[PDB]
RNA sequence: AACGCCUCUAAGGUCGUAUCCGUGCUGGACUGCAAUGAUAAAUAAGGGGCAAUUUGCAUUGUAUGGCUUCUAAACCAUUUAAAGUUUAUAAUUUACUUUAUAAACGACAAUGGAUGUGAUGCCAAUGUAAUUUGUAACAUAGUAAAUUGGGAGGAUCUUCGAUCACCUGAUGCCGCGCUAGUUACAUAUAAAAGCAUUAUUUAAUACAAUGACAAAGCCUAGAAUCAAUUGUAAACGACUUUU
RNA sequence: AUGUCGGCUCUUCCUAUCAUUGUGAAGCAAAAUUCACCAAGCGUUGGAUUGUUCACCCAUGCAAGGGAACGUGAGCUGGGU
RNA sequence: UGUUACGUGCCCAAAUUAACAACUCAUGCAGAUACCAUGAAAGGCGUUGGUUGCUUAAAACAGCAGGACGGUGAUCAUGGAAGUCGAAAUCCGCUAAGGAGUGUGUAACAACUCACCUGCCGAAGCAACUAGCCCUUAAAAUGGAUGGCGCUUAAGUUGUAU
RNA sequence: AGCUGGUUCCUUCCGAAGUUUCCCUCAGGAUAGCUGGUGCAUUUUAAUAAAUAAUCUUAUCUGGUAAAGCGAA
RNA sequence: UUUAUCAUAAAAUAUAACUUAUAGUUUAUGCAUUUUAACACAGAAUAAAUGUUAUUAAUUUGAUAAAGUGCUGAUAGAUUUAUAUGAUUACAGUGCGUUAAUUUUUCGGAAUUAUAUAAUGGCAUAAUUAUCAUUGAUUUUUGUGUUUAUUAUAUGCACUUGUAUGAUUAACAAUGCGAAAGAUUCAGGAUACCUUCGGGACCCGUCUUGAAACACGGACCAAGGAG
């Protein structure tokens, strides 16, 4: 569930006689080199044939979030499967990560919708610049002059004293 | 910040006394420039000293197999695994009260109507600093809640 | 989506000075003194250092930010209910055979007689300080009147509540104690 | 008193959630902490009053009938609601068990020596911190009196006296604190056997 | 609003969780709900976004230029003297003293045990005459009178 | 309010069943518990009782190497998640209650053990101890030992409700203790053989309870049940009456 | 070897409530009944015939709702089987 | 002696996790681990996230105010219908806009309604779908069963980390 | 008596089948299969492979199910 | 990504003349002051605030892989009949008698450097052979030259409580005690059985798919009693 991003590539088997099957390309959201292989081998499969291992699995490689401090809006375009009932969703998620997007996003699918991970399919992944974001909960982030409340705390239990005699103690002021 | 690590880690063990390295501060507060590498912890509960005030309240079971030759042994001060790892090693005691004598001469003479089982401490239980002790003897288990005894001999500098 | 910030402002008159220690809003005009708790809610008083006070949701949902409104509204009532006053005027609709409504000063219960006709007096306790008075040019006109909004209309629909026509056709029998009109007791001009 | 730290620890029963409370002291009691619970009624379970009144009426439909009286005591008071709650909790058909019950006191509107006692906080009991904002609860003294239990009217008036003790003892601690901590800072710097170990302590008191 | 207290843009926060742990850090920016941009540069903490359940947030407020790049970050904290009025602030003085509380290497422990039986005297022997109770005497004398004025005077006396 | 609005509903709030649950009615926790009475045995005897006692001595727990403990004063009164703990000035109150101004621990880190919060301990002990320290000075802060009478008050399963306080007045004089600080003088324990000292792992002492041999120091002199008997009672015990 | 059916006798519950309580519907004007709800707390019977549950009739009462423990033969009866 | 499957509030060995993000508040089997000890068809402006299409700054969307007629009882059904039990149908005119008419209904006329355009509202909102939990549906019989206590920012449900 | 009931010490090691066929067979046998025991002959599958047995893969055959078809019989 | 720095867009966050309001208060329904998570990218301007191109920092940051590089704690085990009829062998330390030089301690000593032989890596050069493509690399094999490092051999004999010798527990030490018969003291024990605590244990025989069964025999015990 660990969201790692890979650049998975497979080109469909080799022969001498036969040129150079022509090299498709994936990026796959997997914690594993090899989540990244299965779950690439599924999406190649829904537009060009390639079973592996009538299939050649090419490199499978990591790809480098370029900008992991980088405060940016991205909306992901989203396939699930209900138990009656495949669906489209936009959603927009504001998170650092194109990974920590795709996590919450698992966990925001799974909740809400019962969103099963082996039901989900991913879609689309762009970054938003600018307006472009319908996000109502989202383009709250935006606005200048952004100062809002801590809204309520959280308690730490109890203490570093099972027995707590100088009671929590709710008030914070 | 693998390295940074590694920087940070050599800076305690310097503090300690010595082998004489790194200093890369540590805080040990004033500091001139320091409340950089963390206020402690912590996680308690006390006794400690003859004896953590520490509790037999219970055997190391399988859900109904009662396996009793190794006891869970709730230290008091000990919250956290960490803590429970100073414990690891220490010689244990059970003093308990008996009506009737039985022991004569080899050493003091007991009036033997205090008894005690000697006992070691083992490895840490819990996620919640209770830890395993193995008994030379290996307490009845009349012995739940009751107070049990460690001693902090043997203590490793 | 969790909005965090809702703000509402409630406008008080310069007769009026409302003091909130808490949640309770001790409110002192020209007919007097209204305290009510808005305790069960949770929401913020700000005084702007105006009249006005702004009363304001954080980080609080849908159903929140809902209650954040009633409390704006509730607090206008009181503030509406030290200067101008509630009234609430009830009809008492018979075909033939009259509603007697007796009692008032104030102490009132309110005792209906002759309702239709069945020997049956019913008492309708009544709530704490709110008058009823009899209106007078207007034929048996029962006026539930007091500076807590949720008092008089309660104690207006108790009395509505019995006379319920028991076992006999409530659309022919018309028959009853109906509120008419949720109205203001002397504000604005004359 | 006497313990493996302390025999007794009064508990106060106020802004305790009813379940997470009695785990906490279900525990404390195989470990030999011997607590007693007093304000039982001030102690409250979530869920609106109207679902724990129904959901307390459920049991008592459960009834032996051969001889209803083999069959399940229907514990109207709080104290004995909360007992019920911690002994589920607890083996109360081995002996060991009713070791640990006996080691439970539980009282409805704290008397007897405990008033001059210090109720403590258990903080994950506690409704306030673990339970979510708007969420509606019931008070268990609440749902005692609409199942029957009579004394709900006759603690109300133990409290209030018990209060009022508790008033003027509290009244008087407080100006004596006054007494005691000037007592000790006007002699303080007037040598040094203050200054000496105050300022060598020097931490935050 | 009395004012609780903002996830803003100066309002600081002591991070609890951390490498960082009880570092003074300042809010850049607001992220989600869940996260806010922190750098702390004169506590040594590098620039990270961190979750605002790792952190609980200070009293302590500065217009802050909120968008800031460490070095205006580190400019803006040195303008402030944000770390002297950290010093001062004793709630974090005894956030330092609770890395002081650790060990005292026994020695020092019962320094204070021995020495406050000193003061434990000291004080039901400075006790009982106000008017608060009553409040009293006229003994019954020559010792007991003569032991009040042994606080007050201290001359001539008993008995 | 959501849905500028409007609406029995989302929040909050009112009435409302032959229901339900009490009141009530019925068994009465076999011994769950309270209150109160007499508290024996009679003298050639002694017996019990206050025994919480007090002594030789014994038993047992505590602390177990003084003590390497411990605590029935004690962080409110709450709606409660902007909910909130307080101080002071100006008012206000029976109520940390009520009002305005200024601040403040702005559910931070803090805080949660101890402020041991009537500032405990493990102190007293100026050698702190399986001995106790004893004895001299200086100056500052400054300590107190005893008895009796009277007037009012308190008690929710609680270790003595024919009990324990508080206050006020009176009596005298054992001067019994003195402590902390600094400083003088002297010394037993301590040298526990052991170089591996933990191992079979203590007890002088301290505090709390219990005991009782012969003896000692105070007080007081029941009834139950069976037989016989009633009928209000009943298979028999038992119930209710009796001399 | 797990004592058929009914009827006599006796039990407790359940509703999917006919009556009664408090209620909402009505092409309910009144009267009356029908529908639906919370509700089993409380009723739901006396006979002719049948061995009969069932059934079919008669009479009253505002109303003569329906089911579960093939209830119930060291309880009966042994009538049908 | 060490470590796993299944689990981890406690019962009952074990983090009321020194992690985390949602969803759900359940008055009569809220819910609680495959087999499995049941739950649907169909509904829901409860709540929650989606999808698509709208009105519109020449002031919109709710909500009031205000017109809702005339060529012409145009007309056929006449049992009665001027707009309206029903229908062939159905276009002009006046126009800012008003259907030979969406209903209320007098048996008719008529009086009410909505479209259409306005005064205010001058910036939000409205419709049709998808599916989670909850609720409705979903009622049965000795008292009673996620195995129990109990649990409501869960100890539930989905996903995720030690 | 093909039926029912019972059958008398222990330990060690290995360890079933309810299927096939025929039978007035179908509450049972025989028979084959599964089971043990007894061993025997040789170990390049044996005592100080260029010989296999049987499972993948490969190479080389077969098939009318799933799916598809009915503008194919 | 980020630090440090440059140019451009550009200041869309903040700072910043000034414009406005509520309001405590002040002045006299309105003003002036100031405070206000109540105003206006509001002017020039500033922090390049963000974006983009460039340069970077002990080059960051993430991940993964690797070195007995160095090292601590704790846990359980430790057959040891090693001649019943089978091994005790191997290595290492230390001393012995080759020298020198430099350095450290500065005493005793210790290290490194100064040889021959063999192997190996690294440089250059050449041939083959396979390969990615030929700019250039990689592979297997072989030879040659140069220099350097590393490693092994040329290091025997004596002694050794040195390391292992393939289940290598003992140095070292304390304590009880075998104290004649007599007999103390210590350790250890689900004997019978009692006690105290936890957990587990449903009735055997049998037919049967399955038995604790609301299946059948068996009250209990002795002795006869059946491949």
């Amino acid at each position: 569930g660990l969201l790692k991003e890979y650049e998975v590539v497979g080109r469909k088997l080799p022969s001498e006689k036969e040129p150079q099957t022509p090299l498709y390309k994936m990026r796959i959201f997997a914690p594993d080199n090899i989540v990244a292989k299965s779950r690439f081998w599924y999406f190649l499969r829904q537009l060009k044939k390639f079973k592996k291992t009538t299939g050649e699995i090419v490199s499978i490689k990591q790809v480098y979030e370029t900008s992991p401090v980088k405060i940016k809006n991205f909306g992901i375009w989203l396939r699930y499967d209900s138990r009656s009932g495949t669906h489209n969703m936009y959603r927009e998620y504001r998170d650092l990560t194109v990974g920590g997007a795709v996590t919450q996003c698992y966990r925001d699918m799974g909740a809400r919708h019962r969103a099963r991970a082996h039901s989900i399919q991913i879609i689309k992944v762009d970054s938003i610049p600018a307006a472009k974001t319908r996000r109502v909960h989202v383009k709250q982030f935006h606005d200048s002059k952004i100062k809002f409340p801590l809204v309520q705390r959280v308690h730490h239990k109890g203490n570093r004293k099972l027995f707590s005699f100088r009671k929590p103690r709710t008030y914070f002021q | 910040m693998a390295d940074t690590q590694a920087k940070s880690t050599t800076a305690p063990k310097a503090a300690k006394a010595q082998k004489a390295p790194k200093a890369v501060k540590a805080p040990k507060a004033e500091k001139p420039a320091a409340s950089e590498a963390k206020v402690s912890a912590k996680k308690y509960k006390r006794h400690g000293r003859l004896f953590a005030k520490a509790v037999f309240t219970g055997y190391k079971r399988g859900l109904r197999n009662q396996h009793e030759n190794q006891a869970i042994l709730k230290i008091e001060g000990a919250r956290r695994k960490e803590h429970g790892s100073f414990y690891v090693g220490k010689r244990c005691v059970y003093v308990y009260k008996a009506e009737t004598k039985k022991c004569v001469p080899q050493h003091p003479e007991r009036k033997t109507r205090v008894r005690a089982v000697w006992g070691k401490v083992t490895r840490i239980h819990g996620n919640t600093g209770a830890v395993r002790a193995r008994f030379n003897r290996n307490l009845p288990g009349h012995a739940m809640g009751h107070r049990i005894r460690i001693m902090l001999y043997p203590s490793r500098i | 989506m969790r909005t965090i910030n809702s703000n509402q402002c409630v406008k008080i008159p310069k007769d009026i000075k409302a003091s909130v220690k808490a949640r309770v809003v001790t409110i002192t005009g020209t007919r007097g003194t209204l305290k009510r708790s808005f305790k069960h809610l949770a929401l913020d008083m700000y005084m702007p250092d105006k009249r006005t006070l702004k009363v304001e949701k954080w980080f609080g949902t849908k159903k929140e930010l809902a209650a954040v409104r009633t409390v704006c509204s509730h607090i206008e009532n009181m503030i509406k209910g030290v200067t101008f006053g509630f009234q609430y005027k009830m009809r008492a609709v018979y075909a033939h055979f009259p509603i007697n409504c007796v009692t008032s000063e104030n102490n009132t219960v309110i005792e209906i007689r002759n309702f239709l006709g069945e020997k049956y007096i019913r008492r309708v306790e009544m709530a704490p300080g709110v008058t009823v008075v009899n209106s007078t040019a207007q034929k048996d006109e029962l006026i539930v009147e007091g500076n807590d909004i949720e008092s008089v209309s309660g104690s207006a629909a108790l009395i509505q509540q019995s006379t319920t026509v028991k076992n006999k056709d409530i659309r022919k029998f018309l028959d009853g104690l109906y509120v008419s009109e949720k109205t203001t007791v002397v504000k604005l001009e004359s | 008193m006497t313990g493996l730290t302390n025999r007794t620890v009064v508990i106060d029963g106020r802004g305790h959630l009813l379940g997470r409370l009695a785990s906490v002291v279900a525990k404390y009691l195989l470990q030999g902490g011997k607590v007693a619970v007093v304000r039982c009624e001030e102690l409250n379970l979530s869920g609106h009053f109207y679902r724990n009144k129904i959901k307390f009426l459920a049991y008592l439909r459960k009834r032996c009938n051969v001889n209803p009286a083999r069959g399940p005591f229907h514990f109207r008071a709080p104290s004995r609601i909360f007992y019920k709650a911690v002994r589920g909790m607890i083996p109360h058909k081995t002996k060991r068990g009713q070791a640990a019950l006996a080691r439970l006191r539980v009282f409805d509107g704290i008397p007897s020596p405990y008033d001059k006692r210090r109720r403590v906080v258990v903080p994950i009991a506690m409704r306030v911190l673990t339970l979510r904002s708007d969420r509606k609860y019931c008070q268990v003294g609440r749902l005692s009196h609409e199942v029957g239990w009579h004394y709900q009217d006759v603690i109300k008036s133990l409290e209030r006296k018990r209060k009022a003790k508790l008033r003027v003892t509290l009244k008087h601690n407080r100006e004596l604190k006054k007494l005691t901590v000037k007592a000790r800072e006007n002699i303080a710097k007037a040598a040094e056997p203050f200054n000496k170990i105050i300022k060598s302590y020097g931490y935050e008191v | 609003m009395p004012f609780e207290r903002f996830v803003q843009t100066g309002r600081i926060a002591k991070a609890s969780a951390g490498p960082l742990k009880g570092r003074l850090v300042a809010i850049v920016d607001v992220i989600d709900q869940n996260r806010v941009l922190v750098d702390g540069p004169l506590t040594g903490v590098p620039r990270q976004e961190y979750r605002l359940n790792n952190l609980h947030l200070t009293k302590y407020r500065i217009k802050f230029p909120y968008t800031a790049p460490t070095r205006i970050v580190r400019k803006a904290w040195t303008e402030s003297d944000l770390k002297a009025q950290w010093k001062v602030s004793p709630w974090s003085v005894k956030a330092q003293n609770i890395c002081k509380r650790s060990s005292l290497n026994d020695f020092d422990r019962f320094k204070l045990r021995y020495a406050k039986r000193q003061r434990n005297k000291l004080l039901t022997i400075a006790f009982n005459t106000l008017k608060k109770r009553t409040k009293a005497d006229g003994t019954p004398r020559v010792l007991k009178k003569d032991r009040r004025e042994r606080l007050r005077a201290e001359k001539a006396k008993g008995g």
